[PDB]
Parts: C-alpha cells; structure tokens; sequence
C-alpha cells in the first residue's frame, strides 16, 4: 500500500524511498528532450522544441538560456518552475560577482541551484518557498577555471559532472546512443554533428530549423546561441 | 486496541486514557534495564549496556550522564531521546544556576522536567518523550533523594528502582536488598550482582556494566565508578555470581 | 491498513516503536557501502564511489567539512548536504569563538541534538543519512557513526550502507590489527572490506574508490583516481 | 470527492465551495432593487417576525454604509454584519483618504476584492452574502449594483435575490419599462413582484421593508418608508389589484 | 450518531462535547479517591494512598499540596496532569498577588483556572488537561470556601463534595451527612472525611495510608496533617 | 487520490489542481487577440445582456497600464483581481525605473504571481488566462498568453476560453504576412477569427484597437455595425 | 513656539436655546501671509461644529480623522452624537498619541439634541477635557479673548443678544492680535434656522 | 450531509454551516431561562436547580451584570458562558474609556456577537455553546436582545430557551401583552420558569435579575423567596 507515503515529501517509505522526489523525477521525461556533450574545446547543447502551433514565436519557448556570459543551461520538465531556477541562478551569480568581483564556477553554480533546490522541506520556507520538490533537471555547462564544464542538475538537489547526458522524454535512448558516440577526443564540429545525429534519431519529427535549439560554449568566445543561419549551416550537413 | 484514537496525543480513550503514553510505556519496557541505589551518603547508577557489535568502542553510547556537577543523568529507552532530554535539562539546570544562582535540588530540577516532559506529551504537533529517565544528587544541607520520571509525565520518588524489560523481576530482586544503612561501598556490590543476574545469556547476551555515583565520597559530585572501584566490583559479581 | 501508524514520526506503533524512524534507518541501508578505520594516530574513510551512468562522474561520498574533522555520507543527497552545511557552520564558529578545533564528541553531540528535532516535532522529515565521523582531537582519532535514527555510536569502525553486513563481518574477522597499524595498513584492511562489500563481477578500480584519511599531524584530506593510485599500488590482489 | 476546503479546482474546473454559497443565498430572504428614472429604492422581506421581535431597529435586511451608500444583505448573519462593517470602513477611509464621497462602482469593488480574497486563499469559507448595494454619484446619478458571494458584481436597473428569487427576477425584467419609471411608478413595480414572490396572499406592510435614495437639493437622501408610509403605499397598490380585477 | 469523538472542537450532533466526557472518565483513571469536607471554620481534605512497594518515598507522592502560604490543593487523575496543573495555579496565583498585592481567594482562583481550562477544550491546540481540582482556603466576611474544578472549565463551590473511582457513591454518603444539619466541628469534619472514605472503599484503613490537610479560622496556613495529628485523629475516630 | 492537492506531484508526474485550473479556463468565454504592423486587436464574445445588466461594468477588455491592454477568461473576481495587482505593479515599475513598462515585464510579472499562487496550499491557483497586449518603446507588437499554470509565451495570434481550438485552427489556416498589411485587413482577420464561434455577429462581440501608442480607444458600437458592414461587404464579395 | 507657526484664533459662544460659534479665516506661515479661506471651523453635525487651533496640517488631519471616525460612530448607532461623546471623542483622539502628540488644542460647542440645552468644551494640546456655562477661546489670542470675555459676558443672553455679544467679542478681540486676524468667520446655529454669516471686522 | 458536518469553513452542498447548528442543539439543551421586557423595565431569570445541595449556589451566579445598566443571562455551557462575560465586560468598557459614557445595549450586544462569531470564523477553534440574553435600559426604553451562537443578534419582546423553550415560548405568546408592568413581568417570568421547572422551585432554585431606570441588579434571595410566596 504505497498511496500513504505518496501524499506528502516528509514521508518515508517501508523501502526508505521518497515517493514524492521519485514522482517529481518522472516527471522529467514529461519534458523534452536535452542533450549536453563535454570536449576539450567546450560543450554545445541541443534540444527539441516541440512547436505546438506554426503560429507560435519560437523565441518564447526557452529550452537553453544564459545564466551568465560564461555559462549556459538547458531545461526539461514545468516553465515556471525552471524559470525560478534559472533567475536564482543569475542573481546567484551576480551574487558572487558582486562579493569576489570574479567569474563562478559552474560546479558552485550548480552547488548554489542545488541549495535552492532540495529546500523543499525545509523550515526555512515560512515566508514562502517550495512545498513540493522542484520539478525540473538542469542541465548547466560552460567554461571555468577547470576549461570547459558540464554538470547535471537532478531536482533532488544532486548533481554530478557528466561528459553527455541527455534529459528529458528521451533519456534513456538518448543516452544509450550517446554511450557508444561519445569518445574523449571529439571535436566541437564533430560532437555537434552527432548530437545533431541522436536529436534526429530520437526526436518524433524531422530536424528543421524551427525543430531545434543550438548553443555553444567554448573557451574563446562567450555563450553563442545558434543563429537561423548557423542553425542552417550545422543542420545542412547532416 | 483504540484504533482511531492512538493516532494523536490529545485524544483520551472511551476508557479515558492517552493511548501514546501508554505505547511510550510499552517502548520503555522493551528498552535496556538500569538501577539505581541510593546510599547513606549518596547515590549510586547502573547501566545494562548491550555491545550490539564489537565494532562499538567501549564506552560507545554512554547512558550514565551527569546533568550537573552534583546530578547524574541515568536513563533508559530511545537514545535520541535520552540525549535530547539530557539537553534540555541541562539547559535547565544552567538557567537555574544563572537565575538563582546556586545549585538546583534534585527535586525541583525533577519538577522543572517533569513540566517539559509532560509540555511534549499533551501537544498534538509533537511526540512524548519516550524514554525513562533517574535523577541522583547528594547535598550536605539536603540529603540524597532518587527520581523516576517516565514518558507518562510522573516524577515519584523511588528507594532505589529499575525500567527495562526486568522491571518485575528487578523488584523482585532489589526488595531482598536491605538499602537504607550502607554507603555506596556496600551498595555497589549489591548494584553490580543485580545487574548481572537480571541480565539474560540465552537470548540478548553481549552486554557490559557501567557504573557511576554521586556523593561525599567524591565530594558529592557524580561521575563513573573509578577503574580500581570498577574491576573490584566486577570481581565481586563473578565471584557472588559463581 | 494496521500500518496507519507509519505516516508521520510523532505517532508510537502499539508495540512501541516508530515506524517512520525506522524506515528512515533502512533508507540509508540502500546507499553504497562505506566503512572507517583507525590507528593509533590515524583514522580513515574509504567508501566506495557510484555514478549515474559510466559517461559521467562518480558521486562523490567523502565530504569535507574542516582541516582536522571530515564525514562521509550514504543516503539521501539533500540530508546529507544541509548536514555539511550545518557542520561547516558549527564549526567556523566553533573555531571563530574559541579558536580550538570542534571535539569529534562535541560535533556528533550537536549532530545528534539538530537530528532528534525532526524525529520528535511534526514536520520536517527524519534526517535519513548515515554518517560516518572521523577526526582528531586531545585522546587522538575518533570513528563516529550517526545512524539516521538520531543515534550515534563510537565505533572502532563501520560499513553503513547497501551490503555492510559482508564489511561488518569482514572487521569482525580483523580487529586484531587496526589498532596497530600504520597508514598504508590500515587502507588496505579498509580496501578489503569494500572488496568484501562488492560483488565478484566487479573490483575497486581507480574511479570506483575514495579514501580520506585523518590523522595528528595530517590533515583530512581526500584521495581521487590519481591520487588513490599511490594506495592502491601498495593493494594486494582480491582473493578470488 | 472535490467538496473540500474552498482551495480546490473540480476536474471540470467548478468551484464546489463557491457554488454552493451561490445557491445558499436561495434560503435568504428575497429583497429587490429597481432604478427609477429621478429615484433608487430598495425593497426586501422581513421574512422573520414571528410575534415577539421589538423592531428595535432602523432597518434589518437594507444596512446604510454611507451619506451617499446604502445596501440591502441576504446571506448568514454573522457574515452579513461583517461585510457591512467592512462596507463602512472602506467607504470611510476613501472619505478621508480622498475627501470626496467613494464612487459606488469603487466601493463595489472594493468588497468584491475582499469576497474574492476570502475565497481565493486562506482556507477560509468564502463569505456566503450577496448584497443589492443602492447609492447616487456624480458620475453615473443613480446606479444599483447586485454583489455575490463568489466575489462577483454586476450593474442592474432590476434585481432580485432571495427565496423565489428567479420567478421575481423573470417576472421583472418580463415588466420593466426602461427609462420610464418615477418613484412612484417604481413603487407600485416593487410592492407588486413582492406580491407575486412572497408566501402570502395578502403580505403586510410589517413583512416588507423598502428604503427610497433620493437625490434633490443638491443632497442625496436615504429614507426608509414609514409605517404610515409604507402602509399607504400598500393599500394603494391593493386597491389597485381590486381595481384591475373588477376591470377584468 | 456517533464518529464525531475524535476532536475537542468538534460539536456532535445534540451538541455534546464527548472528548470532554472522555477527559472526565480519564479522571477516574487514576484508579484513586479523594474528598473534602467542610465545616463552620475548617476544611478537611482527606485522600487514599497506593503504594505498589515500599521501594518507593512516601515523602514525595503526596497528592495534596499548597498553592499559597494560606490556600491548598487537593486534586486526582493522571499524576502528569496534576503537576502541571498545580504548576499553573501556583503560577497564577502568584501573578495574582504580584498584580493585585492581596491574597487570591479561592473561587477567584478556581474561576481564573477555569477559564483557562475552557481555554484549552474551546481551541484544539490543547489537551484539556484531564485531572480534577479541589481548592479550600479561609475568607474574611465568608469563611472557609471549598471549591472544585474540573478539565471542562466547569469550577463550583461545595459545602462537601468527592472525586475519583468511587465518585458517585462518595456524593451520595456526603449528602446523606449534610441532610441531617449538623454543625461540623473541625475534628467532626475530620471524621466524616475519614467515615466517608473507609465505608465507600470498605476497607478500615491504616493510619499510613491517607493524608489529610486542614485551613481553619485561627490556623489560615494551609496546615498538612502530619502523621502523628492523623494518627490521633483517626484512631480517636476508631476508639469514638 | 491526487488530484485534491495543490503541491502534490502524481504517479506520472502531474499536479493535477494545476491543470484543472487550467481546463476552468475553457469554460469561460473566446477571446482572440491579434497584432498586427502598427495595430494589435482584441477580440472577445460579449455575453448578452437579458434586460437589465449595466455593460459598463461588465468589463471583458481592461488595459493595464497606456502602453499595455489585456483580456481575459477565467472567473470574473479572479481577473479583476489580477487587473488591480498588475496595474499596480506597472504603476510601481514606472516609480522604479520612471520608463514605460514593456510588455516582456508585465506578462512576467503576472506569470510570476499566478506562480506564487499555485506553488502552496491554502492558495487556490489563479484560473484565468489573459492575453496581453501592447507596444514597447520602440513600437515593437508583441502579444502574450499568459496560463493559469503560472507560464507566459508569446503569440502572434491567440484565442482563449471555449471554443478557443476552433479559432486557433481559423488563425493557423488564415494567419499571412499580407493579411496584417494594414489596419482594417487585421480587423477583418479578428471579427472573421469571432464569428467563426459567435456566428450572431452584430452585438456579443467587442473590439479595442492599439495603434503606436495612441492610448487605445475600444472600438464603440456605431463602427462595430460599420465594421460588420465591412466584414459583410467582403463576405459577399469574395462569394 | 510651535503655536506661532501657523497660528489661528477660534471662540466658541452660547445664549438662551441657541449657539454661537464663531472662527478666525487666516492662513500662513509663522512670517509670511498667504491665504485667507483656512477652515478651523467644521460641522460635525446639523447643530455641532468643531473650533480647531493648532499647526495647520495638524488641524487638518485631526479633523479629517474626527469626522471619518464620527460617521463611523453615527453610522454604528443611527443616532446623532451628543456632544459630550463629542468631547471625550476628541479627547481620546489627542490623547491615543501621546508620546507623539499632535501640538494643537482644539474646541467645541453644540447643543443637546433632545432638551436643546446649548454644551461648549473646551481641549488641550495633549487632551485635556474642559467645558464652561460661559465661553471658551483657543489659539494665539488667548489672554485678550479671555479678558475681555471675561469682562464682556453676561448669562442667560438672548439669540440677537448672543450674536452682537459674539461678533463684538471676536472683533475687539481680534483688534489686539496680529498673528491672527484679517477676517473671522461667524457661525450662529439654532435649532429652528443655522445663519452663516461672516462679520465685517477690518481688513488689516 | 456527513462529510460536511466536521468543520466550520466548509459550506453544507444545500443549507449552511452544521457545527452552527450542532452548538445551536448544545444551547437548547441548557438551563431554562426566560426574558421579559416590561413598559418600564426588563426582567429575566433561570434556573439553578442541580443535584447534591453540598453545591454552593452563592459560589457561582448565572445572572451578571456587565455595567450598571446591563446584565445577561445564558442557557447552554458555563465556561462558554464566563468567557463571554469577560470578553463583554471588556469589550464594554473599552467602549467607555473610549468615549465616557455609559454603552448602548444596542453597541453591547453588535460587538458581543461580533466577538462570538470570531470563533466561528476558522476551524480548530468550536463556537460558544452558549446564547445569550441582554437586558438593558437606555433612552427611556428597555432593550432585550438575544445573542447566538452563530453571531447573530436579534431583539425580544419576551423569549426563553434553554430545555423546553418551545413550550416557554408558547407560554410567553400566551401570556405576555405590550402594556406589562414589572412586577407583572417578574410574575410571568417566575410561572414560565414553574411550567417546566420539573421540581418545586425555591429561593435559591431559581435566580432572576432585573434591569430598569435605576440600572440593572440581580434580585436578591430574599426578594426572590416574596415573589415566590407571591405567585405561590
């Protein structure tokens, strides 16, 4: 009879679950699908758009945003929901260009994302905060002192540095392919190429330019999100 | 079995009794046992300690506190607990110190604790204290007294008892014991062959004794049995436990 | 349901317990194994590293919180963090008000204390991480398991976790030598257990290990991959 | 099922709670307003007066806020003497915030929000009240505004809310000549519904309780109609019945 | 018809509090018995000790006490209660006077109680504190005053009245003794205190077990029987 | 089950009170609003009046602030307290910043409050969708939907409440570059876009209309028989 | 010198069933002179009026306060205020601030609303109650008022007699003061006819 | 109708709030008591009756007054009903402080009733089990209210509730006439009191106070015992 330790996150199941977090992490794969790959000479992530109309400004939906010039993030599972994340974490890092006057490091960022997450049950929010565990899998990368990073954000607060990995409806055969596809020496071009080529794979329609959100982080230049021509261009080879 | 009315502390029983007490009760007896003798000129604790595994250091998860220099702290039930009410107590006996500026008698410091205990047991929001716990001091102005306070919220005073799963049999075997004569070096002994023979092998072997006292004998402060004291009363045991 | 006694930690079962602290107990049974050791001068944590998927990182399970005292969690994330945070705290300001290190005793008291809130007023939920404390201080090396019962012990050593009951017997097999050993000793009896922890099929590789050791003049410090390269050359081989 | 606190969304998307403060007002007594074209009144039922009441009192469904606000209530007590209270204190405090009489739609919405705020949040059964405001401002002359527990308002010229109140509001809107009515005329429409509405083949002028606003000589006036008053107006109307139906 | 049992603020249908009912059935509980008698210029409270062994200190477990230099207290049920209960008369009595700067008289201090007590079963963040009080004490202008209080909040003035498992037959040996309109001297009080509770327990007790306190006319301090007066008093009324 | 819980995620994911808010949308009434090169257009089925509710204050169409307008669907108290606290807010941004609020800030502003409302108990979630419309300081037409779940996007052209499917497919099949040339071309888009689920025509529809930064003036009933003239003078002429 | 700020001059009056309130109309600042229409003279009902004298904006929002929470009143009870409820109203007005009082004293007059009999009160800065059978004066002419009231009134005196009293009081009093003058307004209120009037005094 | 009848913010699908009622059947299972407003003044009484006359009646009195003008009567709970005294004398003479005279009745009972309907506002806390009967005398006119349970407030010519209050009611309704004198009242009174007082009241049995142009006093036992031997 698990439906008594559904209700509620401050209830622990006879096999030590949390029935709550569990459920909040499904719903991830209620989003669409996110795929960040790390190489040497920085990350890109990609992800579907899922355009419900043909009316529809592409602009408004947000599957990948600037945290900072730095750094970068991809979405998967409720809008507001990451859209709280994310502006926590641009004012956590202006927070700390403010107290060191320094560029932060994607690790603490996502360390300070994570803080406002798992905060679910905590006592802390009696002028208001989140009763119910936060329902969004972050996806950070960028460029720090470490040279090109990406991290993993769980809406269990937990993260973990991952070379690729793929979020969202997709998951699990996103990140099979990206298992074999994935070597240590890619280069940019070439890891864009086949994260393109999973996207293709794993995505219920065909790649256009209106199907796909590009982004690029490298060493050199600050965030890039691809344009409609370089989108082109990145699309036309494959 | 009040089912429908043990789900909360402040409901009472068509029989008129809190079913949460009396389950803190039911937690308390199946817990550890420890006794306490009062002597002539002090008083004197002792705790059944079970090694749960030898990877445990000895002196691991020490049951015989000391609330002030002159109060001991021996208590039986959850752990947690025991320490939470340990804190607290503390915290209380500091604020009287700092109020009223001398020692705390036992009694008034078992009144004070009795209040908190009870303050926790009749909320709804919070849980009763499930472990018993003993007061012991000795004054030169007042005298030696011992306190049993349970979950319940009743602080009597007790001779000298016991709370665990020998409750019954610790009186059996602690009404046998004259008490009101001797000094803690004859009430040691008696203490430790109590504890060793209340002690089942068959079934929960692996235990230790631990000991502590307070009294003029250490200038009515408490502490453990000395190393000396502690191994001549284990001697004592083995030999009257033959 | 006769189990409606386990929705909510301020309600006792007919027998006396409470069933929410104890599932709160077995949840750390399903975190990886961990198991402690320590000397005469020094004190070691060595657990055994997990990753999500082998195209990412290992999940890290050594934390550390001061130069002289350091933890290792197995459990939940988020309890296991807001503890670090809360540890970190204390003890900048143990060091801020009395500028001597915080006692390992001291530490696992106030430990103790901030975790029996939860399990005795409605509310938060019972802080279900099983710590295991290491540290230096006046009478030398401490080894303190914090059961997430609200509980502590001081423990020669401790594998908590998914499987520490073939650590467990495996320390029982070898107290004889923890006492007496030196460093590199002591690692390899801790290296052993996880071997025992862990299944035939597979072995304690470079990512698969951390190890932090303590000692008197030696800081908490953490060994990675490379860093556990060293200890590990020194490993024997698995007796399979 | 979804019949709980007030914060619950039906998965049609029906607010159960709110529905059921609106039928509520179905058991109050049945109280009207229609707005004339020189003149405002307000005509309610005393739908209580058992033998022993003392009428120690001014008016008991229609509650004056205000030199220039009146409002007739229909829901529980507690609640209704709660929301005249809040009534005046609102208009009040616009008063001496603004020095200037509070507009009736502001006023109107002023309760509305708290209605809503009480309904939208906090656990709180919503107020079950619906109010039949009557008042004059500069800006519209004479306006009459029909409030509602669910936090909602409307502006009407003829409105009824109550026990019977639909065949009172069908039968009213079926005889309302817009434009067209004085205070008399208005009168007359009134005392008439409440004779189609209420359980009684001849009602008294003691069951009926109907306040007149005003404006003349630069001043607005609230009064309620006088027994002498109120009894003339009701024996007018009888003989206006006789008259129509020996005509018939 | 039933079912609505569960909360102190929940009216059921006939409206009829039944947690209240409940709070006064856990009264009895505490399987004991208690009385008090008053007379022209005294009040006797007597009440029946238990001691399950002598391991015990009969000093400590008395059941009457004093809430100030002239008024005491006699009270019954769940011992827990009691204590706290006699903590907060104390309390407010002392607020009292510290406010006030005269002494509290009894049926004030019985009403403050109850309306606390109602405080506690009018709002569900309180356990009605389920134990009964009885308070005597001396007046100017009108002399002894014996006064009962109960969880409900429900504080009457009794020229005799009873509490505990024997309550109903205790009532109705007192109004047997106060039909017939005699006076009460103080050792007549006494015995009719003593009388009431050996018959309706049937059990002729020893003078060891029962403590008695007296506030008289000329002896305002509440004055608690020591042994050797009860020994006099009730082994008079055995030879009387 | 879990459907009776604000912040509580079901078995597959859902917070099921979120998405019932969002279907009590669908009971309310069409509302469609278009922008256009320098026009944005707000089209909303009026309920008839029966004989004796005063329009004036039936307010469907409300403006936020000069360079902002707003319709919505939902509950009626709910919108209209939504309308308060956001005008408020534009009011308090232009104290902050002394500029004209856009219409990113506002849409997110009350994206950010309905949030606030549906992320506790105790807090019923804001059932109303409102369509937001205006210019930016550059004269830039932007439109928003904002949703009862507490999200915003932008839309060219979008339609709410019932029937809002029907109008979406409408708009997907006629929405063209040319089609927004000029003002009256828009208008005919919008009232066609209405009368596709109002097909009385005439009266139940209203129309507001923000040219750049002219402080829109709703469309009154003469042009709206002018204009459905119009709309009947294409209608036949192109059949 | 904080009554010198603003300054101001009010007198309240009373004859045989009739009353006489009587008001400065100047307006300005401790030095300079700037208007002429300030109202310290206010209806707190169809026989009562308020004198206020204190610093203007201190005048203002004492009476702006009074009549919101006298309609509350009037609208709680139905009933008119009878304006004894008036005085120890405004007395608790001034007095609930009174670590942060408001430096005005204020004054009023009326009638009883049943018996017609004439009532006049009399405040202070920080709220002291006060009433006479004769005459009451506030502001920054007190000393002259008073005397010459004092030497001036006579009891039981007619409703012509009570207005020329009035008015020749104001008048000659406010011929001794500078700081308040330039116009007084005049309000005589009986209970079958209320003449506002404003007596010709000098301009100066 | 069930699941609805637990809480008080909760509205009943067809009627009203139940606990109201439920402390509204609380209230009519109380002590009698009956109310009377004469031309020149107001009486009203209940019963004191209670089993074991070891009970002081002296200790606790069921009619208070609550200013020199104003006194009250219940019929349900006594805590409930000392709450509300207290919360009536201090809401009367805050009334006082503010304004220096004496509280309307009319104000007395609107604020009581508010007071008491702020219990009934949010859930955990029970409404008063308690009604209440005011008295007074203001404006040359005597005021009888009665306050509920629910916060409602109405006026009285002459009610009674409490245990068989239908039949008392009855009996006013048979009885009472808009030219009655006090001491008229005062018999009235005694003998709705005697149709159900179920057991031959005495002085002390019962207790009436009465309120008038020279305020408001309780009768005193010996005044109560002559009206008693009056009415016989």
């Amino acid at each position: 009879t698990r439906s008594e330790y559904d209700r509620g996150v401050n209830t622990f199941s006879p096999e030590g679950r949390l029935f709550q977090v569990e459920y909040a992490i499904e719903a991830i794969k209620l989003g669409s699908t996110a795929i960040g790959i790390q190489t040497s000479e920085g990350v890109c992530l990609a992800v579907e758009k899922r355009i419900t109309s043909p009316l529809m400004e592409p602009s408004s939906i947000e599957k990948i945003v600037e945290i900072d010039a730095h750094i970068g993030c991809a979405m998967s599972g409720l809008i507001k929901d990451a859209k709280t994340l994310i502006d926590k974490a641009r004012v956590e890092t202006q927070n700390h260009w403010f107290t060191y006057n320094e560029t932060m490091t994607v690790e603490s960022v996502t360390q300070a994302v994570s803080n406002l997450a798992l905060q679910f049950g905590e006592e802390d929010a009696d002028p208001g905060a989140m009763s119910r565990p936060f329902g969004v899998a972050l996806l950070f990368g960028g460029v720090d002192e470490k040279g090109p990073q990406l991290f993993h954000m769980d809406p269990s607060g937990t993260f973990v540095q991952c070379d690729a990995r793929a979020i969202g409806s997709a998951s699990e055969g996103a990140q099979s392919s990206l298992q074999e596809v994935y070597h240590k020496s890619m280069t940019l071009k070439e890891a864009i190429k086949s994260s393109l080529i999973i996207l293709k794979q794993v995505m219920e329609e065909k790649l256009n330019a209106t199907n796909i959100e590009l982004a690029t982080v490298q060493p050199g230049q600050n965030f890039h999100m691809f344009t409609k021509e370089e989108l082109e261009e990145v699309i036309k080879d494959i | 079995i009040g089912t429908g009315y043990d789900l909360s502390a402040s409901t009472f029983s068509p029989d008129g009794r809190v079913f949460q007490v009396e389950y803190a009760m039911k937690a308390v007896e199946n817990s550890s046992t420890a006794i306490g003798i009062r002597c002539k000129d002090g008083v004197v604790f002792g705790v059944e300690k079970l090694v749960l595994s030898k990877l445990y250091e000895e002196g691991s998860n020490k049951r015989l506190f000391n609330v002030d220099r002159h109060v001991g702290m021996a208590v039986a039930g959850l752990l947690a607990d025991a320490r939470s009410l340990a804190d607290i107590a503390r915290e209380e006996a500091s604020n009287f110190r700092s109020n009223f500026g001398y020692n705390i008698p036992l009694k008034h410091l078992a009144d004070r604790v009795a209040m908190y205990v009870h303050a926790y047991t009749l909320y709804s929001a919070v849980r009763p204290f499930g472990c018993s716990f003993m007061l012991g001091s000795y004054s030169v102005n007042d005298g030696a007294q011992l306190y049993m306070i349970d979950p319940s919220g009743v602080s009597y005073g007790y001779w000298g008892c016991a709370i665990g799963k020998a409750r019954q049999a610790a009186k059996t075997e602690i009404e046998k014991l004259q008490m009101k004569e001797m000094t803690c070096r004859d009430i040691v002994k008696e203490v430790a062959k109590i504890i060793y023979i209340v002690h089942d092998e068959v079934k929960d072997k692996a235990f230790e004794l631990e000991l502590s006292w307070v009294g003029e004998l250490t200038n009515g402060r408490h502490e453990i049995v000395p190393k000396d004291i502690r191994e001549e009363a284990e001697k004592y045991a083995k030999e009257s436990l033959k | 349901f006769r189990n409606q006694y386990d929705n909510d930690v301020t309600v006792w079962s007919p027998q006396g317990r409470i069933h929410q602290i104890e599932y709160a107990m077995e949840a750390v049974k399903q975190g990886s194994a961990t198991v402690g050791l320590k000397s005469k001068t020094h004190a070691v944590l060595v657990a055994l590293k997990r990753a999500q998927s082998e195209l990412a990182a290992h999940q890290k399970k050594i934390l550390h919180v001061d130069n002289h005292i350091g933890i290792s969690i197995a459990g939940l994330t988020a309890d296991a963090r807001l503890l670090c945070n809360f540890m970190r705290q204390e003890c900048l300001d143990s060091r801020f008000v009395f500028d001597r290190p915080l006692p390992v005793s001291r530490l696992v008291s106030l430990i103790g204390s901030k975790t029996q809130i939860p399990t005795q007023r409605y509310g938060r939920r019972p802080y279900g991480v099983g710590l295991l404390i290491a540290g230096y201080d006046d009478m030398g090396p401490h080894i303190f398991q914090t059961c997430p019962s609200a509980n502590y012990f001081d423990c020669r050593a401790m594998s908590i976790g998914a499987r520490s009951q073939s650590a467990r017997t495996y320390l029982e097999r070898h107290m004889s030598e923890f006492m007496e050993c030196n460093l590199n000793e002591l690692v390899k009896h801790g290296l052993r257990a996880l071997r025992e922890t862990l299944p035939a099929e597979q072995d304690l590789t470079t990512k698969n290990v951390s190890i932090g050791i303590v000692g008197k003049d030696l800081e908490f410090t953490i060994y990675d991959d490379d860093d556990v390269s060293p200890f590990l050359e020194g490993l024997e081989e698995r007796p399979q | 099922r979804y019949d709980s606190r007030t914060t619950i969304f039906s998965p049609e998307g029906r607010l159960y709670q709110v529905e059921y403060a609106m039928e509520a007002i179905g058991h109050a007594g049945t109280c009207l307003g229609i707005l004339a074209n020189d003149g405002v009144l307000l005509a309610a039922e005393r739908r209580n007066i058992h033998k022993l009441l003392d009428e120690v009192f001014f008016s008991e469904k229609i509650y004056k806020l205000n030199e220039d606000m009146a409002c007739s209530v229909a829901g529980i007590t507690s609640d209704a003497n709660v929301l005249t209270n809040e009534l005046r204190l609102i208009a009040q405090r616009y008063l001496l915030q603004y020095q200037e009489p509070i507009p009736c739609e502001q006023l109107v919405t002023a309760l509305c929000d708290i209605k809503q705020a009480y309904t939208q949040f906090g656990g709180k059964r919503p107020f079950g009240v619906s109010l039949l405001y009557i008042g004059w401002d500069k800006h519209y002359g004479f306006q009459l505004y029909q409030s509602d527990p669910s936090g909602n308002y409307g502006g009407w010229k003829a409105t009824c809310i109550g026990n019977n109140s639909a065949a009172a509001v069908s039968m009213l809107k079926q005889d309302y000549k817009e434009g067209e009515m004085t205070l008399k005329s208005a009168l007359a429409l009134a005392i008439k519904v409440l004779n189609k509405t209420m359980d009684v083949s001849k009602l008294s002028a003691e069951k009926v309780e109907i306040a007149t606003l005003t404006r003349e000589n630069g001043k607005t006036v609230i009064r309620v109609l006088k027994q002498k008053e109120v009894e003339q107006l009701i024996k007018k109307h009888e003989e206006e019945e006789a008259k129509a139906e020996r005509e018939k | 018809s039933a079912g609505f049992d569960r909360h102190i603020t929940i009216f059921s249908p006939e409206g009829r509090l039944y947690q209240v009912e409940y709070a006064f059935k856990a009264i009895n509980q505490g399987g004991l018995t208690s009385v008090a008698v008053r007379g022209k210029d005294c009040a006797v409270i007597v009440t029946q000790k238990k001691v399950p062994d002598k391991l015990l200190d009969s000093s400590t477990v008395t059941h009457l006490f004093k809430i100030t230099e002239n008024i005491g207290c006699v009270m019954t049920g769940m011992t827990a209660d009691s204590r706290s209960q006699v903590q907060r008369a104390r309390y407010e009595a002392a607020n009292w006077k510290y406010k006030y700067g005269y002494e509290i008289p009894v049926d004030m201090l019985c009403k403050r109680i109850a309306d606390i007590s109602q405080v506690y079963t009018q709002n569900a963040e309180m356990r009605p504190l389920g134990c009964c009080m009885i308070l005597i004490g001396i007046d100017e202008e009108q002399g002894p005053q014996v006064y009962k209080c109960d969880p409900a909040g429900y504080y009457c003035g009794f020229k005799a009245t009873a509490a505990g498992v024997k309550q109903t037959e205790s009532t109705s040996f007192l109004e047997k003794k106060v039909k017939k309109k005699f006076d009460w001297t103080f050792e007549q009080t006494v015995e009719t205190a003593i009388t009431c509770l050996s018959t309706v327990l049937s059990i002729d007790f020893k003078p060891s077990e029962i403590e008695v306190g007296v506030v008289t006319v000329e002896n305002p301090k509440f004055r608690i029987l020591t042994e050797a007066e009860i020994d006099a008093h009730l082994v008079a009324l055995a030879e009387r | 089950s879990y459907d009776r819980a604000i912040t509580v995620f079901s078995p597959d994911g859902h917070l099921f009170q979120v998405e019932y808010a969002q279907e009590a949308v669908k009971k309310g009434s069409t509302a469609v609003g278009v922008r256009g090169r320098d026009i944005v257009v707000l089209g909303v089925e009026k309920k008839s009046v029966a004989k004796l509710q005063d329009e004036r204050t039936v307010r469907k169409i409300c403006a936020l602030d000069d360079n902002v307008c707003m319709a919505f669907a939902g509950l009626t108290a709910d919108a209209r307290i939504v309308i308060n606290r956001a005008r408020v807010e534009c009011q308090s941004h232009r104290l902050t910043v002394e500029d004209p609020v856009t219409v990113e800030y506002i849409t997110r502003y009350i994206a950010s409050l309905k949030q606030r409302y549906t992320q506790s108990n105790g807090r019923r979630p804001f059932g109303i969708s409102a369509l937001i419309v205006g210019f930016d300081f550059d004269g830039t037409p932007r439109l928003y939907q904002t949703d009862p779940s507490g999200t915003y996007h932008a839309w060219k052209a979008n339609a709410i409440g019932r029937g809002a499917k029907s109008v979406r497919e409408f708009l997907e099949k006629n929405y063209t570059d040319e089609a927004i040339e000029t003002d009256d071309l828009t208008i005919k888009l919008v009232i066609k876009a209405l009368l596709e689920v109002v097909q009385s025509g005439g009266k139940n529809i209203e129309l507001a209309v923000m040219r750049r930064d002219q402080s829109l003036k709703i469309l009154n009933p003469e042009e709206i028989e002018k204009y459905v003239a119009e709309i009947e003078k294409e209608k036949e002429e192109n059949e | 010198s904080i009554m010198s700020y603003n300054g101001g001059a009010v007198m309240a009056m009373k004859g045989k069933n009739c009353v006489a309130i009587a008001a400065d109309r100047r307006f300005g600042i401790q030095a300079q002179m700037v208007t002429t229409d300030f109202q310290k003279i206010f209806p707190m009902g169809d026989r009562l009026y308020i004198g206020l004298a204190g610093l203007a904006t201190d005048v203002q929002t004492v009476a702006q306060r009074l009549k919101f929470r006298l309609n509350l009143y009037e609208l709680k009870e139905g009933r008119q205020i009878k304006p004894y409820t008036l005085m120890s109203m405004v007395a608790n007005l001034l007095y609930e601030k009174r670590f942060g009082p408001y430096y005005t004293e204020p004054v009023i007059a009326g009638l009883d609303p049943k018996t017609f009999k004439p009532f006049i009160c009399s405040l202070d800065l920080i709220g002291c109650p006060m009433v006479t059978d004769d005459f009451v004066v506030s502001g920054t002419c007190a000393e002259q008022m008073y005397g010459m009231c004092e030497s001036l009134w006579e009891p039981n005196m007619d409703p012509d007699h009570l207005f020329e009293t009035i008015s020749q009081a104001m008048l000659n009093a406010v011929d001794r003061d500078a700081v308040s003058g330039m116009g007084v307004i005049v309000h005589i209120i009986e209970k079958d006819k209320i003449t506002t009037r404003t007596l010709k005094a000098r301009m100066d | 109708e069930r699941g609805y009848s637990f809480s008080l913010t909760t509205f009943s699908p067809s009627g009203k709030l139940v606990q109201i009622e439920y402390a509204l059947a609380a209230v009519a299972g109380g002590a009698p008591s009956v109310g009377i407003k004469a031309a020149n003044g107001v009486v009203l009484a209940t019963e004191k009756k209670q089993k074991s006359i070891l009970y002081d009646e002296r200790s606790v009195h069921k009619v208070e007054p609550i200013t020199k003008h104003i006194g009250l009567v219940y019929s349900g709970m006594g805590p409930d009903y000392r709450v509300l005294v207290h919360r009536a004398r201090k809401l009367a003479q805050q009334y006082y402080l503010v304004y220096q005279e004496p509280i309307p009745t009319a104000q007395l009972v609107q604020r009581v009733a508010s007071v008491m309907q702020e219990y009934t506002q949010s859930g955990g806390v029970r409404p008063f089990g308690v009604s209440l009967l005011i008295c007074g005398w203001n404006e040359g006119r005597p005021y009888l209210f009665q306050s509920d349970p629910s916060g409602a407030y109405f006026a009285w010519k002459a009610t009674a509730m409490g245990k068989n209050y239908v039949n008392g009611k009855t009996f006013l309704e048979k009885r009472y006439n808009e030219d009655l004198e006090l001491e008229d009242a005062i018999h009235t009174a005694i003998l709705t009191l005697k149709e159900s007082f179920e057991g031959q009241m005495t002085e002390d049995n019962i207790e009436v106070g009465i309120c008038n142009e020279a305020g408001f006093r309780r009768l005193t036992p010996t005044e109560v015992k002559d009206y008693l031997a009056a009415i016989a």
